[PDB]
């Protein structure tokens, strides 16, 4: 193949192959799952397992303002490339307005940032997924961005490694999202967040973090401490 | 090679030039980390050119504050550049807040230094490819005795016990066994003086390798003369 | 060879491949139409989903640059957010330069510029999407079509994409001077609709916008209920 | 003023085939005298001698500068610079600075040495040109060698009759004039040979 | 030393490749485009053919208005030469801003051929695969009367005047035939009408179908009008039943 | 300084003065203040000397560059333009006060530029510190259409107001006739200040001024 | 953004793109130059591929300044670039120095800028060559100049095709104390020996530098001078 | 696009730069030029090329400063080339502005050593930065100053310099080296030392009765000061001899190439 070497060129079937890579990346990274209610919207993200006494700890899930935030999957110094990049629009934004940013702003902003960086001789894509949960006066939002710079509106949706099982499970269940609660909500995306993990590896706190944001509730991380009453009482029941 | 550029991704996702560096980090020395709740412990192998080379003028191990030490793996000479950064950020967090640096931070700003590589000049000038060195950041802040691992893609990655180098899968492999959550700080000392052992070609004395310590309750660092590490050896 | 790996070459014969193979990149994109019927112009274009679970209006192709204009993508959908947000920069310029609404062939014109200058230059590629401009400004109804080379043609009915071909043999039975856009909505979904596959696009959409003087002049989406269900 | 604070006075007159261009010796700071052996006088070539009057420092970092340029111009083009195209290189360096003004002011005097004829030029601080056909002068004493010199020059003059009605000029306008004096010197410039003389002031 | 045709570099026999294939770009899209002056006018008429009933014919032209006394034909890669029009307007008002006066023709052909050499020695950028064909009227001096003026700016930065010239897809044959008509009567002395009648008799021969008015678009400056403008179609009209004898 | 401008039957006359004072002192009796622009237009300069002539040779170099570009003769408006746009960039900092005259192929054309760039096209125009008094005598002596030697005397007289009403102005008239054709700069048009009673011419002999060191050098 | 030398070394040592540069600038049509004691006349052959070219508006017989001219063979838009910066040079020294630009420092002006353009990033060599002709403070001077930069100062010498013979036939006819009319002459002839058709003044374009300017002959001039070889 | 960049200031696999060394072999092409460093001047004298009969000579005045071989970089500093002749006009430029500012800072001539090391750098500069070619000429430079005297250097298309006592560059340069280490001594007048300048070239140019028509010599020597004038800066000491770079006319530079050439019979009519 050689037309895969440069950001610039084109295939002859019309396509890009470098953001097609970007996106291989992203497919690499770990499971995630984004879950929108009728006032919430619920992330879980699958971070990795201690090797029996050794406990690894990296930063996934991002706080971006009061009411939103987010959760990366790919490249790690992407996301937090993109992580920057948004809480300083966030706060120049809060800062002239004095409020929070509308999402649907917000996700074409990170759209034209993507853009950018996939048309310059001297640039290279984010190989890096991001699913936006977030609140404003138009309710939940849940957005999934692609290195492509395809930003799209999910009602649920997962990505990362072994996700299609995530996703194939959420399309039984989205349509009454609107109904479940709070509570309902979690167990829905921890049950899609468990229906990628692997065959010996069983949900549970040590390797499950669990954001939520809402109406009156600022976007939240849920980790070791805080997931229990999430966590420790939970099974997959085929 | 130049065919491809230092931007490109591989099929299967991966930036050409990040792998590459990340295969020189195993062709460098090997270096270690252990976390206990009586502090951190810094061990490395200095793997001398000669016999002639003053052993303290190729320190593996350097202070980038009075509670936070580094150990590198891989390209010495660009390990130095990362080091320096951590220092003046160290010390432009504690000009500002007037409180000492949290090991996170440092580590952030360590992997915000190393990702501005690229080509494309413009407006900033970039660096033509990434750092071929791995760090290991090892300190005493707030929240306890914290390890950190640096990569050369700029991925910082808090670690209980973490080895990078050469002899790295082998250490891992003593590290899935042998350790546990609330070692004493001479449990730890004696774990990262024998894993050495077991991945250094070369025989071990009390010049050839190089250990430090950061403890807890003093929250300062300690470098270990050769006699320390002899004490250390004879236990 | 590496006379089609950049823009910047000419071939033997005097092309510029890069933009044809961009060409070939929208000429694979979902199908798109466009009429403009005297007293307006509607665009309709199909929208093909990859999931059942996204929210409705997800990756809107169709996008208001001004009051009175508005583009409508076919192709790859970053690449037109980008030619409409210089749309846009446009638009506003003239509002606030020359303090006039800018008239649909200027704006059409300054999106085939922009277009082009991404197709002469080595160190950037052409846009992978054909930008349809439907504007309702003091020269009358305009609708203009942007190709990836950066040239720019008006039409009275026009047809975009995979389905390109029947499309624009359903608008050749239309009369296009008695044609209303009331009347025009529906013919378009309709060609829309018929001219689909159903059997390889599982979840497509129809998403139809118009600039007429029901809507005094204003470039808005269509009412909720006035499309036809299939 | 600037101009005034280290005193000096040159002057040029224009013989047949020939000029005499004489300059002060005092160099001080506004009232006190730093040296009483300070010519401003600069050779450039056998044809082109020329003097600087202003703030001394000006003076120098203009002579050194002008230097260079008619360095260069030798090294580039094999030829002495003539005295119009000097003159019109000073004019463009002293316009260049045209709103950050060095504060010397010119005096040039050139001959053909193939046709004879004599060229005189004194800019002022911005290169404001002027070239007249008996004599210039800048300093100090400008006024009172206008006058001097207006007095006593006359078209067809001698190089010796030339040098004395200069000498006396310059010794009668420094007479009167507190920042000027201390002998003068003087260099006769004709066709065929350069000639360097002394001439004996008050110490006043 | 392997590809020396996809940059602007020397060939080994002296050529420039990348140059040659713009010239390559006028052709391809099957144009044609005649300009002849007469004794006190310009014409230029171009072909204006609209394949798809569903194109708008009035929107689409080869014929652009650089200044009020100077228009421009385009032929060849129909975006390149848009740019170049905006180039040519920049390269006038900025003139005009500049010496208070409206721009030579002449000059201005000269400055287009100006910056299309640019794009033959620096290597990034890609040559515009167009022909342009300024037409005007020229201020002469010691009488101050106005003359018709043609001036053809090539890819390569060629820039020359013509009493006829014809650019585009099969314009040897044109070429031809207008240097055929010219062997027997004098172009310069010859008036709008008949110059009118040898252009279009020029372009329907090099393509031999017999065009109709709604197929070609004709702009001119005339000596009374100094103004550029286009030809109605009635006029063209008459014109090629005029030709049809 | 005096500088004055008249439109005649054909052509452009510009009138000057030759005195030049170093700040209330004459430093040049004959400096000539009608500058060269193009064969067809001139242009007499009142101010900063140093600024005018800096302005109306860098314009006279552009304008024979665009000779050489176009071909064709300059025109008057290119040579108003050029000098009205120089001097505006510099808020007036550039203080010369321009009369510009020449014929083009629309005619004859005389106009004058501030120092802050405005331009004024009229028949006859005056500039300089004896402007007023000058132009006094043209408001009370021109007339449409003048032959040559009426325009040429109108302009003298005029001249001669600035130079005997002014104490900046003197010592000669220099007149410059500007056609289609031909552009003719007389110097000594009037001399009505003449060299009276001649100097004494006292002789000083060589030797009379001691010397302390000498030193000859032949060439 | 093509920063990087187009021209670079061979394992010869050779500077081929130089080279190839030199071969584009000896395809143009014959010019020549012949020096002569009290002038220099250039002639250049105004070959316009038709008869509806008017031949009035192609010129290869420029004007630097009032007392320098050149011409050329190769390509005319590369030359015009040149031709443009030797006039802006020209007019650069007049407002410096006063006086009309010599000829050697002109030449040296010209000779800078095809160095550059062999050596800096991003750019190829000149295809032209120049004969630059004038008059400065020591006399007649006729030089040429090649895309390598290098510049030779002639008696008589061509360039473009057929310039070897042109340059055999002047070798035998130059006269040392040739003088101004007798040059034009010799140039005619030889431009007429390699002539492929019948030379008009519509034809050929020929300026004859006259001891304070260059002025380029006039139609009526150069027929005056036609007629009579 | 980067596809086409030829990475001129690049390594190769053995740590040698190729642009550098085709430069040198393209200055191996180039005329030959031989310095001779005597005690009391140098010599260069080096082969042009062969006077074609339509050749004129730019009626320059003053006819010391620049040859068709030889330049003068300053009063005290002279320069000969070998290579790219238009390379080399903007070397010698850069030098005549370098030595130029030297004086203009300190008031001083700027020792011969300084200037020959300020344009290696110069050249040093284009082989690992900027990514364009190098300058493909080799210098021979000659001067006087006060701190050694009469000196001799060589500069490579490198940056790297060198100080000869003889040396030589062009064509055939390593049996020019070979020549002038048999005959070469410091007890060595001028005159004898440009006798074995002529020598050396007319035996690598291999010509019996040496050609004036193909030869230039140039001589960096001492003079006695002709404009002192100590009046106009009474504080000044002025030297007494000056030094001066001279280029040899036809007239001048046959009686030495008569010695030169009777030498050459004198040494080999006794070898039988």
């Amino acid at each position: 193949n050689e037309y895969d070497s440069d950001i610039t060129t084109w295939s002859p079937t019309g396509r890009l192959f470098q953001i097609e890579y970007a996106n291989e990346a992203v497919n690499n990274g770990s499971a995630t799952v984004g879950v929108k209610g009728k006032n919430f919207v619920v992330l879980a993200a699958l971070k990795r397992s201690p090797v029996a006494e050794l406990s690894s700890y990296q930063e996934k899930v991002f706080e971006i303002d009061e009411h939103v935030g987010m959760s990366i999957s790919g490249l790690v110094a992407d996301g937090r490339v993109l992580a920057r990049y948004l809480r300083t629009e966030c706060m120049n934004y809060r800062y002239m307005y004095s409020n929070g940013m509308p999402m649907n702003q917000m996700a074409d902003m990170i759209g034209e940032k993507h853009q950018r960086h996939i048309q310059c001789s001297g640039k290279r894509p984010f190989g890096v997924g991001l699913l936006l949960a977030g609140y404003d006066r138009q309710g939940p939002h849940l957005y999934q961005t692609v290195p492509s710079g395809d930003v799209y509106d999910y009602k649920a949706t997962a990505m990362g490694v072994r996700s299609q099982a995530s996703r194939t499970y959420l399309e039984r269940h989205f349509e009454h999202f609107s109904d479940c609660t709070l509570d309902e909500l979690v167990t829905h995306a921890l049950k899609a967040l468990a229906s990628a993990t692997s065959e010996g590896i069983e949900l549970n706190v040590k390797n499950t973090t669990i954001a939520i944001v809402g109406k009156d509730t600022p976007f939240t991380i849920f980790e070791e401490e805080s997931a229990r009453k999430y966590l420790d009482g939970f099974k997959m029941r085929p | 090679e130049y065919d491809r550029g230092v931007n490109t991704f591989s099929p299967e996702g991966r930036i050409f030039q990040i792998e590459y560096a990340v295969e020189a980090i195993k062709l460098g020395s090997t270096s270690l980390g252990i976390r206990t709740p009586e502090g951190v412990v810094l061990a490395a192998e200095k793997r001398v050119p000669s016999t002639l080379v003053v052993p303290s003028s190729m320190s593996k191990i350097m202070e980038v504050d009075s509670h936070i030490a580094a150990v590198m793996s891989g390209m010495v000479a660009d390990a130095r550049i990362l080091v320096e950064h951590a220092r003046v950020e160290s010390q432009n967090h504690r000009f500002t807040y007037n409180e000492p640096m949290s090991v996170e931070s440092c580590t952030l700003a360590t992997c915000d230094l190393s990702i501005q590589f690229g080509e494309s000049g413009g407006r900033r000038k970039l660096m033509s490819r990434p750092f071929g060195v791995s760090l290991l950041i090892a300190g005493v802040d707030e929240k306890g005795p914290q390890l950190w691992q640096t990569d050369p893609s700029g991925t910082h990655t808090r670690y209980d016990a973490q080895a990078i180098g050469g002899g790295a899968e082998a250490a891992q492999s003593v590290f899935t066994e042998r350790y546990h959550r609330n070692m004493t700080l001479e449990e730890g000392e004696t774990l990262a003086v024998d894993i050495l052992k077991q991945v250094m070609e070369d025989q071990l004395s009390p010049e050839n390798i190089e250990v430090a310590v950061v403890r807890a309750d003093d929250g300062k660092l300690h470098m270990y003369t050769p006699t320390e590490i002899k004490a250390i050896m004879s236990r | 060879s590496g006379h089609d790996q950049s823009t910047d070459v000419f071939s033997a014969e005097g092309r510029v491949f890069q933009v044809e193979y961009a060409g070939k990149a929208v000429d694979n994109s979902s199908t798109a139409v466009a009429a403009c019927c005297k007293d307006g112009v509607v665009v309709a274009v199909e929208k093909v989903h990859t999931s059942r679970m996204l929210e409705k209006g997800s990756n809107n192709r169709i996008h208001a640059v001004d009051r009175q204009a508005g583009i409508c993508i076919c192709g790859l959908l970053p690449d037109g957010r980008a030619i409409v947000s210089r749309a846009r920069q446009e638009a506003e310029n003239s509002r606030d330069i020359f303090a006039t609404p800018i008239r649909g062939s200027v704006l059409a014109n300054r999106v085939g510029e922009f277009m082009h200058a991404y197709t002469t230059h080595f160190a950037y590629r052409p846009f992978g999407c054909s930008a349809i401009i439907a504007s309702y400004a003091d020269d009358g109804p305009q609708l203009f079509v942007s190709d990836p080379s950066g040239t720019v043609a008006g039409y009275y009915g026009v047809a975009l994409g995979k389905a390109k071909t029947v499309a624009k043999s359903e608008l050749e039975k239309l009369d296009f001077s008695s044609l209303t856009c009331d009347e025009a909505v529906g013919k378009l979904a309709s060609i829309l609709h018929e001219v689909h596959d159903k059997q390889k696009d599982k979840l497509y959409e129809v998403e139809v916008a118009w600039v007429c003087d029901k809507s005094d002049r204003k470039f808005v989406h269509v009412p909720a209920d006035m499309v036809p269900a299939e | 003023s600037i101009m005034a604070y280290s005193g000096g006075s040159v002057m040029a007159m224009a013989g047949k085939e020939c000029f005499v261009i004489i300059s002060d010796n005092r160099l001080g700071e506004q009232l006190k005298t730093i040296s009483t052996e300070v010519p401003k006088l600069h050779v450039v070539n056998d044809s082109i001698v020329y003097g600087l009057t202003g703030l001394r420092t000006d003076q120098q970092t203009f002579a050194n500068k002008v230097q260079f340029r008619t360095e260069m111009y030798k090294l580039r083009e094999e030829r002495d610079i003539t005295g119009k195209a000097f003159a019109a290189m000073i004019t463009s360096m002293l316009y260049e600075a045209r709103f950050g003004p060095w504060f010397v002011e010119p005096v040039i005097g050139s001959i053909d040495k193939s046709t004879g004829e004599v060229y005189l030029c004194a800019t002022d601080l911005i290169g404001a040109p002027c070239e007249p056909e008996d004599y210039v002068c800048a300093g100090t004493a400008a006024e009172s060698l206008h006058g001097m010199c207006e007095a006593l020059w006359r078209p067809g003059m001698s190089p010796e009759e030339l040098f004395e009605i200069a000498a006396q000029a310059m010794l009668s306008a420094c007479d009167r004039d507190s920042l000027s004096g201390y002998g003068a010197v003087a260099m006769i410039v004709t066709k065929d040979k350069v000639t360097t003389r002394l001439i004996k002031g008050r110490k006043d | 030393a392997g590809f020396d045709k996809y940059i602007t570099v020397f060939s080994p026999e002296g050529s420039l490749y990348q140059v040659e294939y713009a010239f390559k770009a006028v052709t391809y899209p099957g144009l044609l485009t005649v300009a002849i002056r007469c004794k006190d006018a310009v014409l230029v008429v171009t072909q204006h053919l609209i394949p798809d009933r569903l194109m708008r014919p009035d929107s689409v032209t080869a014929l652009y208005e650089v200044t009020p006394n100077i228009g421009c034909c385009m032929t060849g890669r129909a975006p390149d030469g848009r740019a170049l029009v905006q180039r040519a307007r920049e390269e006038a008002s900025d003139y005009q801003y500049r010496y208070g006066v409206e721009i030579p023709i002449a000059v201005l052909a000269k400055r287009m051929g100006d910056k299309a050499q640019v794009r033959t020695q620096q290597a990034g950028l890609r040559p515009m695969g167009v022909v342009s064909t300024f037409i005007g009227m020229d201020q002469s001096d010691q009488d101050g009367s106005l003359k018709p003026q043609i001036y053809t700016v090539d890819p390569a930065g060629w820039t020359g005047g013509h009493i006829a010239c014809a650019a585009g897809k099969k314009q040897v044959e044109a070429m031809a035939f207008l240097e055929k008509r010219q062997k027997s009567t004098e172009l310069d002395a010859l008036t709008q009408k008949e110059a009118a009648m040898i252009a279009l008799a020029a372009l329907q021969s090099a393509i031999g179908t017999a065009v109709k008015a709604k197929e070609v678009e004709v702009g001119r400056c005339t000596a009374a009008n100094p103004a550029f403008q286009r030809v109605p179609n009635s006029e063209v009209e008459e014109w090629l039943t005029a030709v049809a004898e | 300084t005096t500088i004055v401008g008249v439109v005649y039957r054909d052509g452009v006359v510009l009138g000057a003065d030759t005195r030049a004072t170093e700040g209330s002192i004459v430093a040049d009796k004959r400096c000539r203040k009608i500058h060269y622009m193009a064969p067809n237009i001139m242009c007499c300069g009142a101010g900063t000397s140093a600024d005018t002539e800096a302005v109306t040779n860098m314009v006279s170099s552009h304008l024979a560059l665009h000779r050489l570009e176009t071909g064709k003769q300059s025109r008057v408006l290119e040579a108003l333009t050029l000098l009205k746009r120089h001097l505006y960039r510099y808020q007036g900092h550039v203080s010369a006060a321009l009369v510009l005259g020449g014929v083009d192929v629309e005619g004859p054309f005389l106009a004058t530029i501030a120092p802050h760039g405005s331009t004024d096209r009229l028949p006859f125009v005056t500039m300089g510190s004896g402007s007023i008094a000058a132009m006094a005598q043209l408001e009370a002596a021109y007339k449409d259409n003048m032959t040559c030697e009426e325009a040429k005397e109108l302009v003298a007289s005029a001249i001669r107001k600035g130079i005997f009403n002014d104490p900046y102005s003197g010592t000669q008239v220099d007149v410059c006739v500007i056609t289609k054709d031909k552009t003719e700069l007389t110097i000594g048009y009037d001399k009505p200040n003449e060299r009276m009673y001649p100097r004494q011419e006292v002789l000083l002999p060589p030797g009379t001024t001691p010397v302390l060191k000498e030193e000859i050098r032949q060439l | 953004e093509a920063f990087y030398g187009l021209t670079t070394f061979s394992p010869s040592g050779k500077l081929i793109q130089i080279e190839y540069a030199t071969t584009a600038a000896g395809k143009g049509t014959t010019a020549l130059g012949v020096k002569a004691t009290d002038g220099v006349v250039i002639a250049a052959k105004k070959k316009a591929p038709s008869t509806l070219v008017d031949a009035s508006s192609i010129q290869k017989v420029f004007v630097l300044d009032e007392h320098v001219g050149c011409t050329y063979s190769g390509m005319g838009p590369d030359c015009r670039v040149l031709i443009d910066s030797a006039r802006k040079n020209c007019q650069q020294y007049k407002l410096m120095y006063n006086e009309p630009i010599p000829i050697s420092q002109l030449v040296r002006k010209i000779s800078a800028i095809y160095q550059e353009f062999t050596q800096s990033g991003g750019v190829r060599p000149f295809g032209c060559s120049l004969l630059v002709a004038g008059v400065d403070a020591n006399g007649y001077h006729l030089y040429q100049v090649d895309p390598s930069g290098t510049f030779w100062a002639w008696k008589a010498t061509a360039i473009g095709t057929g310039s070897p013979d042109a340059k055999a036939f002047l070798e035998k006819r130059y006269t040392v104390d040739m003088e101004l009319e007798d040059a034009v002459h010799t140039a005619l002839l030889t431009l007429k020996e390699g002539f492929d058709g019948q030379m008009t003044s519509e034809n050929t374009q020929v300026g004859r530098v006259v001891e304070n300017r260059f002025e380029i002959l006039s139609v009526d001039q150069l027929r005056d001078y036609l007629d009579q070889i | 696009s980067h596809r086409y960049d030829s990475r001129t200031t690049t390594f190769s696999p053995e740590g040698r730069l190729y642009q550098v060394e085709y430069a040198v072999e393209a200055i191996q092409q180039a005329g030959t030029v031989i310095g001779v460093c005597t005690k009391d001047g140098v010599v260069l004298a080096g082969e042009k090329m062969v006077p074609h009969p339509l050749f004129d000579s730019e009626s320059m005045q003053d006819k010391n400063t620049s040859g068709e071989k030889m330049y003068k970089i300053a009063e005290h500093i002279g320069c000969s080339v070998a290579g790219v002749t238009s390379d080399a006009y903007a070397l010698l430029n850069y030098a005549r502005l370098s030595a130029l500012r030297h004086q203009y800072t300190f008031q001083e001539p700027m020792a011969i050593e300084d200037l020959c090391r300020i344009l290696c750098d110069e050249k040093q500069l284009y082989t690992q930065y900027g990514g364009v070619r190098p300058y493909g000429v080799s210098f021979l430079l000659v001067g006087w100053d006060r701190y050694y005297g009469y000196q001799l250097y060589s500069t490579e298309p490198s940056g790297d310099y060198s100080a000869w006592s003889a040396y030589a560059i062009g064509q055939n340069d390593q049996v020019a080296h070979a020549l002038l280490k048999k005959d070469w001594h410091e007890s060595m007048t001028l005159e004898d030392g440009m006798l074995l300048a002529l020598r050396v070239l007319g035996k690598t140019m291999d010509t019996a009765k040496i050609d004036l028509d193909r030869v230039e010599v140039a001589v960096m020597r001492k003079v006695p000061a002709s404009n002192i004038d100590q009046l106009l800066d009474p504080f000044k000491h002025h030297p007494k001899t000056t030094p001066r770079f001279q280029i040899l006319t036809r007239s001048e530079l046959k009686p030495h190439a008569e010695r030169a050439d009777q030498a050459r019979e004198a040494e080999e009519k006794a070898e039988a």
